[PDB]
């Protein structure tokens, strides 16, 4: 016989354990692994996935309203059409994306984002808006003027149909305490929306948030939502 | 109320592994019985809690070995003597196999049946249960009926194949001259994790078991 | 401008023809290798490869959406409906095709998504969806609450799925090519529905001087047709 | 009632061997005494219960070693105190020893018979016992007689050679100031089968232990 | 010594275990195996012997 | 007791009784920085509520440990006594400090007092 | 299986033992260990630092 002696925590159940157990059925020969599309390997390719932004934060508003922010001739510049803070973990535009529900299932999460913009609006309306990004700490803007003070990108949605924005960086965590807010994305009216008389005079912008491939997340938890 | 911030140093990404997401052994079933329904019957699934339906409805089709622990507790009623050291028997009945009606039911002696006999005092019961599926994976989401015929109809979204079986659990020498109340908690740890197509979050709360049915809030 | 010529039918499509193949992966017979297990099948390549085009649909102001089940959208429909009717085993990819005729004064946007095994949702009850419900045929249904797409999920995320965007002011059509998407090598078509095709105005179309109808066209064609034989010989 | 269909796909063989088809630890015997006939008896057999007796009979020779494990559970009988963790003795005795015709008897300190000593509180006790018959191979199927002479033309099919011995358990520690009732079950896993001419299942239902007699249904 | 620990599982009886077993007779010595015909390796050769079917269905 | 936490998949659990050996599990480093501070020249934020708060950096804590006994109810009585052993491994530490002299005044406030 | 027999002093708990443990977290990725000045490998390091002495004995 091999003289043995029981540790301390022998004959104990830990939920998070790897070892291996006797087989129920020794001899099943379970059914051959077929070729199945969409394999999924890691779950940081889930927050790589373009998936759209509730923009419009105007209270009141429920259902496919919250997915689009409306430009109309109405709309007087220099006039502010919407705000996004850059955390995925309080109410915002940024809470019904891909990423924020994956993120919410752990604890600590760092690294970029994009965020896409794209304009549906008719082919002959016209116009400028100022997308600002502020760094995290700083101070969101109030007018067009700070707005273009900072970092920002004189987006003429007359050309171009759809646009794009790489945020260089966000952090945070859980910790009563709440991480600090890592930024904003904000949107100003440069000019007024010109259409011809023939279109419609309101127009709607969409929105869409993702994770660049230097996303990370830790400790795993359970997410909130029921 | 206070607005904190820490610099968070990152580095790897094994613990997002979909192995990693999944392998976490959960309860998915607890369940109390008296000494003299008389045993404990239950079909093994996943959706009986929310949270675990929830993280594993992010996938259409995943393929896994289950890994089941089987922890019991006896709580006495009414003088005292102790804490009987109680056989118990655990037996799986696989989907072509009749089910136990009763204690002393004929079917406990089933060879073709996978049995563990273990005590109270002992470390908890462990088995595997290998992937024991006619495809070649589950569906969580079946967008068909079972058959051309009414009565079946009525079951939408219900695939016989996707049914995992039936474990039973009984007390061998239940009979006790005064009581005994036994609470069994199962935990199973899905090992060899494969899944395919991802789909959107689940968001409204649910309404039913097996009907993907919502509700507002 | 180019032609989408497919056996015996053909559809006048725009330059774009960006073609989603769905989880990149080309549609294609089942291989060798799995098919020793299960019976043979004989693969129909004349004329269930061809292009079906659905009854257009009308794109309103109020409009919530319209999904098709396949294989159910075409389960009465032309060669392909008379073969699945004899035949109890059916395998085939698919090929959809959007296709939007508007003037250069409309505006809106439609996501063209391809949901796998979207099942049903019948909100505010505890009831599952009846076959009426699941099983429109070539009509297909009408989204009731597209915002949770159905079924409890979000719309928001569902770009998680093969889809492609349509957009009034930069374009009209939509192509996305769907392989077999099943758990088990071959399955039955009159009680099974391996993908949804469904079509959602996130955008809602607008105007001041046009029309208010911008007609919708859909095109679906099985791409790599199998069934099980039926004319096997016995002797020997 | 409803007329499902799936697509089933199979690969390989070793599922169906003889070895696994007849390698199936199942019950052979189950009998409960009490504390003061007064010890469990029984010579080993397979015929015993229907399902393995009809799984065995679907050969003609058959030659395996036997596997034996013994699960004690006691039910106690009658204020309350625990159950006692009594000690039990297993002896295996051979086709030419005698067997105890009471617990205090004298071959119970055979040293020829293997004996096990295990407690109830204990895992159950297993020992293997090997091919142990005259000839090369079980048969069950007899076409013949034991003798030549009367007393013996009255018992047909019945082999001599074919006896695989007694098992005989009781309670050293028996006499207890209560009362307990004991349950006694044994598992019987052949291992090494090897068979041979196989023959056809049996139908109608069985007349006797061992007589192949039928009847209707 | 050797320290170890008892894993979950550990003082149990699977009716499907696969273990090696103490032999109650270490010296027996069984008797010797002589060659005996129709010896059956895999059940699945007796499905491929034709068997009488009942075809007469009339009740 | 009966909370709905005790199930949770992401929060390790150890099921072990009483007449076994006691439990064991090793806790690996989970601080946000690379070390633990056990001094800290700074507050939590820039707002009122934390001020009172000097010394804290909410980085530093190392969690919770809830033990609860699955079969509590029984029929007559019992008092559990719990005793934690904690064993650092892999130790390293930096800048040392000269050792304290003063007797403690508060748990996490480093005031001192006479004697 | 392999025959083993418990020594004396088994299941015990020493409170100077050196054994090996079961990870909580056992794909927890700490976070990486940036250089930080002042490392400390040896406590006899602290005892050559010179260090004032209360040479008023004065009472």
């Amino acid at each position: 016989g091999v003289p043995t002696y029981l540790l301390p925590g022998s004959s104990q159940f830990m939920t998070t354990d790897d070892h291996s157990s006797a087989p129920a059925f020794p001899d099943f020969s379970p059914t051959p692994e077929i070729h199945i599309p969409g394999r999924v390997h890691n779950m940081l390719e889930l927050v790589q996935v373009e998936s759209m932004m509730e923009i419009n934060n105007v209270a009141g508003s429920s259902g496919m309203e919250r997915l689009r922010v409306e430009i109309s001739v109405q709309t007087d510049m220099d006039a502010l059409l919407f705000n996004i803070p850059l955390d995925i973990q309080l109410d915002g535009p940024l809470r019904s994306t891909l990423l924020a529900n994956i993120a919410r299932y752990y604890t600590h999460w760092s690294g970029s984002m994009e965020m896409t913009f794209m304009f549906c609006g008719s082919f002959m309306a016209t116009g400028k808006v100022i997308l600002c990004y502020t760094p995290p700490g700083g101070s969101c803007p109030t007018d067009r003027e700070s707005a273009m003070l900072g970092t920002h990108i004189v987006w003429d949605f007359g050309l171009q149909s759809s646009i794009t924005l790489v945020i260089p960086w966000i952090s945070g965590s859980h910790f009563k305490s709440i991480n600090a807010n890592v930024g904003y994305v904000t949107c100003f009216m440069q000019t007024n929306l010109i259409v011809p008389k023939e279109a419609a005079t309101s127009t709607y912008i969409i929105g869409f948030a993702a994770a660049k491939n230097d996303f990370s997340l830790r400790l795993m938890r359970d997410s909130p939502d029921i | 109320a206070i607005q904190t911030r820490a610099v968070i140093n990152q580095h790897g990404t094994s613990e997002t592994l979909v192995e990693n997401f999944l392998g976490r052994a959960a309860l998915v079933m607890m369940k109390d019985f008296e000494y003299k329904q008389n045993f404990f019957k239950w079909t093994i699934n996943t959706r009986s809690y929310v949270q675990l339906r929830r993280k594993f409805e992010l996938f259409t089709y995943i393929r896994f070995d289950s890994e089941i622990t089987i922890v019991p507790t006896i709580r006495l009623y009414t003088s005292y003597s102790g804490l009987p050291n109680l056989t118990l028997q655990a037996m799986f009945v696989p989907v072509g196999a009749p089910t136990p009606k009763s204690q002393d039911s004929y079917e406990w002696q089933s060879a073709c049946n996978p049995s563990v006999f273990f005590k109270i005092d002992d470390p908890p019961a462990r088995m595997t249960i290998p992937f024991m599926c006619i495809n070649s994976a589950y569906g969580m989401f079946y967008d068909g009926f079972a058959g051309f015929e009414k009565t079946a109809n009525g079951l939408y979204g219900i695939n016989p194949a996707n049914t995992m079986g039936n474990l039973c659990i009984r007390v061998v020498n239940a009979y006790q001259p005064v009581q005994y109340t036994i609470t069994i908690r199962i935990y199973l740890k899905p090992k060899h994790i494969k899944a395919w197509v991802p789909r959107p979050p689940r968001t409204m709360p649910y309404m039913s078991i097996a009907n993907t049915n919502y509700t507002g809030h | 401008v180019l032609q989408l010529k497919l056996g015996n039918s053909a559809i006048v499509t725009q330059e774009a023809a960006n073609m989603c193949c769905a989880y990149g992966e080309w549609p294609s017979y089942l291989p060798d290798n799995e098919a020793t297990a299960i019976d043979k099948p004989t693969q129909p390549e004349t004329s269930t490869d061809r292009f079906y085009t659905l009854k257009s649909v009308k794109w309103e102001g109020t409009s919530t959406g319209w999904w098709w089940k396949l294989p159910d959208a075409l389960n009465q429909t032309g060669m392909f409906g008379q073969n699945v009717q004899y035949h109890y085993l059916y395998r085939s990819g698919f090929l959809c095709h959007v296709q939007c005729n508007a003037t250069k004064f409309h505006q809106g946007a439609l996501l063209v998504v391809a949901i796998p095994e979207h099942q049903l949702g019948k909100y505010n009850t505890g009831t599952s969806a009846s076959f009426d419900d699941v099983m429109k045929g070539k009509t297909g249904g009408v989204f009731t609450h597209p915002y949770v797409l159905d079924d409890g999920t979000s719309l928001a995320c569902s770009l998680i799925f093969p889809h492609q965007w349509i957009n009034l002011r930069t374009n009209n059509s939509a192509t996305i090519m769907l392989p077999w998407m099943n758990c088990a090598p071959m399955d039955f078509a009159l009680r099974h529905n391996q993908w949804t095709l469904a079509i959602i105005p996130v955008v809602p179309l607008n105007t001041s001087g046009g029309t208010t109808m911008v007609p919708i066209t859909v095109s679906i064609a099985p791409m790599c047709c199998e069934f099980n034989g039926l004319r096997n010989a016995i002797t020997q």
